[PDB]
Order: structure tokens, then sequence, then C-alpha cells
């Protein structure tokens, strides 16, 4: 579907270009267990 | 870190303790010895 030099008649193929991906990363929470009491016993001095 | 450690050891051996007098007659020790204070004292005259 040329001309007589060649040159095209139709429109060429136009392509919308992507769109740039939105970075995304990882993002949790930190999760960790408490700490259990150590074992009692009755001191040397009074409670004051 | 390391004092609190330390004191937290004293404070787990600490405790009452039993606490006695002996009342140490030397007179009796001595007659074990049968030179016993008495005569064992006054009979040392010397400037040795």
């Amino acid at each position: 579907n040329l001309s007589i030099d060649g040159q095209p008649l139709s429109l060429p193929v136009f392509a919308a270009p992507a769109d740039p991906a939105a970075l995304l990363s990882a993002a949790a929470a930190a999760s960790g267990g408490s700490k259990p009491l150590p074992s009692a016993d009755i001191p040397a001095m009074r409670f004051p | 870190l390391n004092l609190a450690e330390m004191e937290q050891a004293w404070l787990k051996r600490d405790s009452r303790s039993l606490e006695v007098t002996r009342t140490v007659s030397l007179a009796a020790v001595y007659r074990t010895d049968n030179v016993t204070l008495a005569e064992g004292i006054a009979d040392l005259l010397k400037g040795n």
C-alpha cells in the first residue's frame, strides 16, 4: 500500500508504552514472645 | 551489670546464720598440757 516513492500510505503502528510499575516492598510487624518470670524465694531482708 | 550479678548472688546466698560464743578458759587447755597457767606463769622468771 505504498506510494510511487515507496513511502507508506498507511498510518504507522503506534503502541501505547507501559506505565512504569509502582515499586512495592514487604513490610511486616516484628513478632516476639514475652519472658517468663524467674523462680521466687524468700530473701534475707524484710519487705521494706 | 557485673556488680548487679554479684549483688544478686549475694542476695540469694544471704540469710540468717547460727552464731555462737565459746568461752575458752585457757587454764583448761593448759591443764591438757599438765603445765597449767597458774604455775606455768610464775615460774617464768628470766631475761631470756
